[PDB]
């Protein structure tokens, strides 16, 4: 049983 | 794109070969398989980025290297059983994880070199019957008694090559499929009209492109040696 | 240290409704104390709630990948780390610590406080009765409510407004789900 | 100073079911190694971003360099620093102030205290099954070195030479590197830990805490078991 | 409504600081430790049934470091409001003149998330068995942080809970005794 | 970690729609769809963990929670022709380690509007000592079958050069005197109307 993480997203430039 | 050079390859039982990959996609995550005729894809190791190595099914016998991130080559040492396989290589995208594949190379290992044979290529006219019946002209070229299967036909008319009508087997088929160091056969066929045929001009050649022995390996016997050659047959036209 | 300070937070929040059968995700993008960017999978795509959070939505909309994965985010993330905790974090039961004594040292006739020490308790679902001699007791009941520990367990006081006469016994009925039968611990004034 | 290794404290390579080439790779020939130079930006409170070309094969412009405390990290966050160490590409992740980088653990020395004429050779006591099997010298143009610097030089000729890393396993079942400096004394385990997969990160950690040993003084001896 | 798992992430600049933590009903799963790169859980129990990769963590907070310096340039580089923190303290079980207990210091309701909590006893500082959580996310964004301290129950001896913020014109003090 | 591919091989007509089915035993992050040309070249249709994904004629569908994936082709093309592989990449154990399905094997039939069989003696080359029959023209709906003779060789299809359309065609050879065009394709379901010339 291995915890699943959300991948953060990159702001506009 | 992905480069995996040479397309067909060739050495003796015990000799070390090593198959190059190239990819200019910039991608991190490069792949390692082998196909077996009538198989799927087994893979044998995996790198996901510069200096990480991965293991897989099939990774007894073989070892890789990753010193760049664009090259990623495979070596098959002597401790592999079986190394005769169609070697596949790809890469993942970094943001759209896609995985891209290459051409793909041909590797055959054998314990005696004297299985090792030329292709005896030979053009049969088409019948007279056909050319009045249907209003056309069926040549066909035959390569056979060659090992390995590494063979490349291509048809040449009057000194240019010719793709159009033209019906070539995707892989060669084994004389004997009982047998382990079995002789290959390929064919193919060329359509073209009946007036083209009836034009003696008109030049028809099959050309055959095989890939065996290098100036490297020894050979003893009488026959003449099957090396890197074209073997060539030609027709004319008949009225 | 008269520097300025600047923070950036993110959070993905998974609501659970009924167990698992109905799965909220929210994600949440927070410059200070102030909320620019969200997505609610009962929306389906992000939603800006600050000027500022405008041009990202527009940016994350425009890929179709990008709100796909977020789309099976309540399956591939939600209900999958659901699962993955749910032995020590959903079913975690913990028998509470039930102690009852007077709040102050005071003799018979004269009002006091009766404390229900209750602590050491997973989770939060607790209900806590008062009686007087076997009768319910509704009025005058002080609690101090719900207090979070920190280390997986809550505590919680309630107290009972009594005048006690003589031989008066006083019991404190705790029900919790990890006890089949509701906890009693008696009181003789 | 620090206690030899105990009969099991030592990893065994026969216990590591993965590949060798990943612990191989951070003691080969490529490592990171700069001259004279001063971090452009800071990831976290214990780090620190310097800009380092790649002119061998070009696989890294900026490189990270972690240290155990804050302390570690503003104590070399202005000085004109010499970078030398293994560095590793999984699992390496940071962003530099407004493409291609590395990560590595500690290996800095200042360049205004330091430096040499000549290069100073320290000898090199290689021990298999505690009996003598070769012995050769390790050359620096530095008084105070690092103990990753004269590590991956010692594991370097070790892996060209005797082979001590392969590509599936190793030769030796364990092995130990000890720096011996007149009355104090410390060692780091050299095979990698019991499983099926080797963390580079996790490995050269030990590195953090940025031990400096005087080349003057310095006596380096490797212990390692047959299998 | 019945059970919440939330995944708070936080950067902070210009200390440099960053956190990445799993939560479930206000309390703690775990939390990776940026320095060791290791999955530190809450309690000891829960590493034997669950597992997390540490190193992706990392991954999170280099894109929460660039997401900070664009979005402080966009708002024209505006400072965080210092709000004070809510000091309570109160025991883990009721007290008993021989049987041991904890004493928790709930540092509820503050921003930005940096706090100096120090355990007084008659005066002096007290470092002997200390336990702390990491700091905890809240739906008004604000931070919660809990300090735990073993101590003997005696009828001679005080307990004070030093917090010091930004939000705060003086140290704060939360006086307990028997 | 088990990958298994439904139908092993699939008979089309051109111009036909058919679904391919791909199921895993266990939870995938990443999912990829494959079609290897006749010549072994490996063409990335989709990369579909999750939802629904479109290009050109061809249709992806994959259900995370369900552990399946669908593969929809609209209107054959006789280039469609070869073998569909299904790539996944398991949760259970390593990232990106992408595991091969059996295959669904695909041969696209197409649909002949002038239909002449007949079985041709081709002239012999003064360089070989094989005799050479031609089975050409024929519909697709008849199947070429190999000799029941070893020393006898027949090729059941070839694949048109990537460049004007083409007739259904099967070559026949053998070294021996017994081997006649008449009695050449008798293990293979010839057809009625079968030309065959004095």
């Amino acid at each position: 049983p291995k915890y699943v993480k959300q991948n953060t997203l990159k702001l506009a430039t | 794109g992905i480069t995996q050079s040479p397309k067909y390859l060739f050495r003796k039982e015990g000799q070390n070969v090593t198959l190059s990959c190239e990819q200019n996609l910039n991608h991190d995550a490069m792949y390692w398989y082998r196909q077996d005729p009538g198989q799927g894809l087994r893979l044998i190791y995996y790198s996901q980025i510069v200096n990480d190595f991965q293991k897989g099914d099939i990774a007894e016998g073989y070892s890789v290297s990753r010193e760049k991130k664009e090259s990623f080559p495979l070596t098959v040492t002597s401790a592999q059983k079986n190394p005769t396989a169609f070697y596949l290589c790809a890469s993942s995208s970094r943001s759209s994880y896609e995985q891209y594949f290459g051409p793909g190379t041909r590797l055959t290992v054998t314990e005696d070199l004297k299985n090792v044979f030329p292709p005896e290529v030979a053009v049969f006219e088409p019948s007279e019957a056909e050319i009045s019946h249907t209003q056309k002209a069926t040549l066909v070229c035959l390569a056979t008694g060659f090992y390995p299967d590494h063979v490349e036909l291509s048809w040449w008319v009057n000194g240019k090559e010719v793709h159009s009508g033209v019906c070539t087997d995707p892989q060669p088929l084994k004389e004997q499929p009982a047998l382990n160091d079995s002789r290959y056969a390929l064919s193919s066929r060329l359509r073209v009209s009946a007036t083209f045929w009836q034009d003696p001009r008109n030049h028809f050649r099959c050309q055959v492109q095989f890939y065996g022995l290098s100036e490297n390996d020894e050979w003893t016997q009488d026959r003449a040696k099957p090396v890197t050659q074209i073997v060539s047959a030609e027709a004319w036209g008949r009225a | 240290d008269t520097r300025p300070r600047f923070l950036w937070q993110l959070k993905f929040e998974c609501h659970f409704f009924n167990g698992t059968e109905r799965v909220r995700l929210l994600e949440r993008c927070i410059y200070n104390q102030e909320e620019s960017v969200r997505f609610d999978s009962d929306v389906g795509e992000y939603r800006a709630v600050t000027e500022l959070g405008r041009p990202d939505a527009e940016y994350w909309n425009s890929q179709k990948d990008l709100l796909e994965q977020r789309r099976a985010a309540v399956d591939t993330y939600c209900r999958h780390n659901y699962g993955v905790g749910e032995s020590f974090t959903v079913q975690r039961r913990v028998e509470p610590k039930v102690t009852v004594y007077p709040s102050k040292t005071q003799p018979l006739q004269h009002h006091n406080l009766l404390v229900c020490s209750v602590s050491g308790f997973y989770p939060g679902s607790i209900e806590v009765r008062w009686f007087r001699n076997g009768q319910e007791e509704k009025a005058g009941v002080v609690s101090t409510g719900l207090i979070q520990n920190g280390d997986w367990t809550f505590q919680t006081l309630v107290m009972l407004e009594t005048v006690p006469r003589s031989g008066e016994v006083y019991t404190c009925q705790v029900e919790h789900p990890s006890v089949t039968s509701p906890l009693t611990v008696e009181w003789r004034a | 100073s620090q206690p030899d290794p105990k009969p099991d404290e030592l990893h065994k390579s026969s216990k590591f079911t993965g590949l060798m080439e990943n612990m191989k790779v951070l003691y080969d020939d490529n490592h990171v190694s700069a001259i004279n130079v001063k971090s452009i930006d800071q990831f976290l409170y214990f780090d620190l971003i310097y800009s380092i070309k790649d002119t061998k094969l070009g696989n890294y412009d900026n490189v990270r360099v972690e240290f155990k405390n804050k302390d570690l990290a503003d104590k070399y966050k202005d000085k004109y620093v010499d970078v030398f160490g293994a560095n590793y590409y999984y699992q390496c992740y940071f962003s530099k102030k407004t493409k291609r980088k590395t990560c590595m653990y500690g290996g800095v020395t200042e360049h205004n205290g330091n430096q040499l004429d000549k290069y100073r050779s320290i000898t090199v006591r290689v021990f298999e099954d505690g009996k003598n099997l070769l012995s050769f010298d390790v050359q620096t143009n530095k008084k105070k070195v690092t103990a990753q610097e004269l590590d991956y030089l010692t594991r370097h000729y070790l892996v060209k030479n005797k082979k001590l890393y392969e590509f599936n396993n190793s030769p030796y079942e364990t092995g130990y590197i000890k720096f011996i400096e007149n009355e104090n004394s410390f060692w780091y385990d050299m095979m990698p830990a019991p499983g099926d997969k080797f963390d580079q990160s996790k490995y050269l950690m030990m590195y953090n805490d940025n031990k400096m040993v005087d080349s003057k003084d310095v006596k380096i001896e490797v212990y390692l078991t047959t299998k | 409504e019945e059970h919440v798992i939330i995944q708070a992430e936080f950067y902070l600049n210009p200390d440099q600081s960053g956190e990445f933590m799993f939560d479930f009903d206000g309390d703690e799963i775990f939390h990776v430790d940026m320095a060791k790169k290791e999955t530190v859980w809450r309690l000891e129990e829960f590493g034997r049934f669950a597992s997390f990769e540490a190193q992706g963590a990392l991954a999170n907070i280099a894109v929460d470091k660039a997401n900070l310096e664009i979005m402080t340039k966009r708002s024209n580089y505006t400072p965080i409001t210092n709000v004070p923190p809510e000091v309570t303290v109160l025991t883990n079980s009721p007290v008993e003149l021989r049987e041991p207990n904890v004493l928790i210091c709930f540092i509820d309701k503050f921003t930005p998330p940096v706090v100096n909590v120090t355990w007084l006893r008659n005066g002096k500082p007290v470092t002997t068995g200390v336990s702390e959580t990491v700091f905890l996310p809240r739906e008004d964004h604000l931070f919660r942080k809990f300090h735990y301290l073993p101590f003997l129950p005696s009828t001679e001896d005080v307990y004070d809970c030093r917090v010091e913020h930004w939000g705060l014109d003086e140290p704060l003090l939360k006086h307990w005794e028997f | 970690i088990q990958v298994e591919q439904s139908p092993p091989d699939l008979i089309l007509q051109e111009g036909a729609n058919s679904t391919l089915r791909c199921n895993f035993s266990d939870s995938v992050n990443n999912l990829q769809w494959f079609h290897q040309n006749p010549w072994g070249q490996l063409i990335n249709l989709f990369y579909i963990p999750s939802g629904t994904k479109q290009n050109g004629r061809l249709s992806a569908t994959t259900v995370a929670t369900e552990r399946y994936s669908l593969l929809y082709i609209s209107s054959s093309q006789t280039t469609d022709s070869g073998v569909y592989f299904c790539a996944v990449d398991s949760a259970t154990s390593g990232t990106y380690k992408y595991i091969f399905g059996t295959g669904t094997r695909l041969k696209v039939l197409a649909n002949i509007q002038n239909p002449d069989p007949a079985v041709y003696q081709l002239r012999d080359s003064k360089s070989s000592d094989k005799s050479v029959c031609l089975f050409t023209d024929f519909d697709s709906q008849t199947n070429v079958s190999q000799s029941k003779d070893s020393d006898v060789y027949i090729t059941d299809k070839c694949v048109l050069d990537m460049r004007d359309f083409k007739s259904n065609s099967a070559v026949a050879w053998s070294n021996k005197s017994d081997f006649a065009c008449a009695n050449a394709f008798n293990n293979s379901i010839i057809p009625e109307d079968t030309f065959f010339p004095s």
